[PDB]
């Protein structure tokens, strides 16, 4: 083929190599990344507000439980799945001598 | 050995490890949106000699 | 008023032994904590001599 | 404009009909950064004024 | 010399400065929304005589 102003080859391996063995193509990387998401933080005072007058409006007659500090994330796994992450999974690291 | 035992039947790639950094309860919220650094000084190598 | 539940809020050990319990019993101590966790994804590059 | 404001947490003062005292902008890369009065220390606390 | 101490590295550009200029609570907020002067005239030379 001709990219640019360069005339190169364009050959992909699995047919001539690798086919029929148990090695692996090692044209497969493995990219890894890293996250990070805060857990329990609580927004100072001039940052509580509801964006519209509607909120989540909860039930009728009961207190709204909006108006409290969180203690729990919530995200999503890799099919699409939630999976929360609470303080209970954290006894594995405060509780312990090393504390 | 101090190793787990083996599971019992696996449902997808295996699972990863998380860790907890505590941290005061006030710090900004606005400092995880980007891209930051759990530490809390950016430190590194690239920027900034020792 | 609230005030006094605030201040006996205030009042819970900060112990492993005590954490045991409060964090366990849904109660936020005054801490807040950040995960970290890696991941791997499986890419295809296209290399280039 | 709408009467649907940024309400407040019910219970507590509005934050909103106050004298603003502080401004909020970006920076190059984006990360909100913002300057206070606090900031002016260096110009209004000094024998030339 | 009365110079600053050099800073342990930087992570953009080279850091800007800015001033502030003391103003009556009642300026024309309309006045900001537009290029202005921060000078509160207009005094140029561009348009103007001396």
């Amino acid at each position: 083929v001709v990219v640019g102003d360069r005339l190169v080859f364009l050959e992909a391996l699995e047919k001539r190599v690798y086919q029929a063995t148990q090695v692996p193509y090692p044209l497969v990387g493995n990219l890894d990344v890293t996250f990070v998401m805060p857990l329990g933080v609580f927004k100072p005072a001039a940052d509580r507000y509801a964006r519209h007058a509607g909120s989540f409006a909860p039930t009728p007659g009961l207190p709204d439980p909006r108006t409290h500090p969180p203690r729990a994330v919530h995200f999503f796994n890799k099919d699409g799945v939630p999976c929360h992450v609470t303080f209970e999974h954290a006894m594995g690291t405060l509780c312990h001598p090393s504390f | 050995q101090m190793l787990p035992q083996v599971p019992a039947g696996l449902a997808r790639g295996q699972q990863s490890v998380c860790e907890f950094i505590a941290t005061p309860v006030s710090v900004d919220l606005a400092y995880f949106r980007r891209a930051c650094n759990p530490r809390g000084r950016a430190a590194g190598e690239v920027h900034g000699e020792e | 008023n609230t005030l006094s539940y605030a201040l006996m809020a205030g009042y819970f050990k900060m112990s492993p032994v005590a954490f045991t319990h409060q964090l366990r019993r849904q109660l936020h101590p005054g801490f807040a904590l950040t995960v970290v966790r890696q991941d791997r994804f499986a890419t295809e590059n296209v290399l280039f001599a």
